[PDB]
């Protein structure tokens, strides 16, 4: 039951760009919470974004999402060069099978 | 019956001692012949209640 997310998608610095997480009735529907992670090159990752709406403390502005049903998104608004990293959407499922089911992973290119 | 009567000596004539009953010979169980399986998980789990 993992959630479909697409390969990669490209950017230009100075403009805003905008990955979606798409899944089902069963994973994200039932009002089941969406949170995002990151993965820098050889480092150890970090959060992104917790509960959809909220937002942790050492990130930069720059970061937004929200859920529109069954898919959601995120945008950032002037990606920079240090934003070359693999972002993770991470959401729940009915049953305790699938507590913890991620996505593929999408990657981000600047230039 | 002599142990119905409780005693060793036993009177002329006729007496009841008992009662003859036919034992079963073997057991026959029939149930329907279904065979899901009732989703007990799908409740007894769950995230939320
Ligand atoms: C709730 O989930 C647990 C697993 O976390 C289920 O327990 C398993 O049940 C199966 C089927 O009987 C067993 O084969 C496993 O060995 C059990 N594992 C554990 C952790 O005991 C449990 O059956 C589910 N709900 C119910 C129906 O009680």
């Amino acid at each position: 039951s993992v959630l479909t997310q697409p390969p990669s998608v490209s950017g230009a610095p100075g403009q805003r760009v905008t990955i979606s997480c798409t899944g089902s009735s069963s994973n994200i529907g039932a009002g089941f919470d969406v949170h995002w992670y990151q993965q820098l090159p050889g480092t150890a990752p970090k959060l992104l974004i917790y509960g959809n709406n909220n937002r942790p403390s050492g990130v930069p502005d720059r970061f937004s999402g929200s859920k529109s049903a069954t898919s959601a998104s995120l945008a950032i608004t002037g990606l920079q060069a240090e934003d070359e990293a693999d972002y993770y959407c991470q959401s729940s499922d009915s049953s305790l099978s699938g507590l913890y089911v991620f996505g593929t992973g999408t990657n981000v290119i600047v230039l | 019956t002599k142990c119905t009567l409780k005693s060793f000596t036993v009177e002329k004539g006729i007496y009841q001692t008992s009662n003859f009953r036919v034992q079963p010979t073997e057991s026959i169980v029939r149930f329907p012949n279904i065979t899901n399986l009732c989703p007990f998980g799908e409740v007894f789990n769950a995230t939320r209640f």
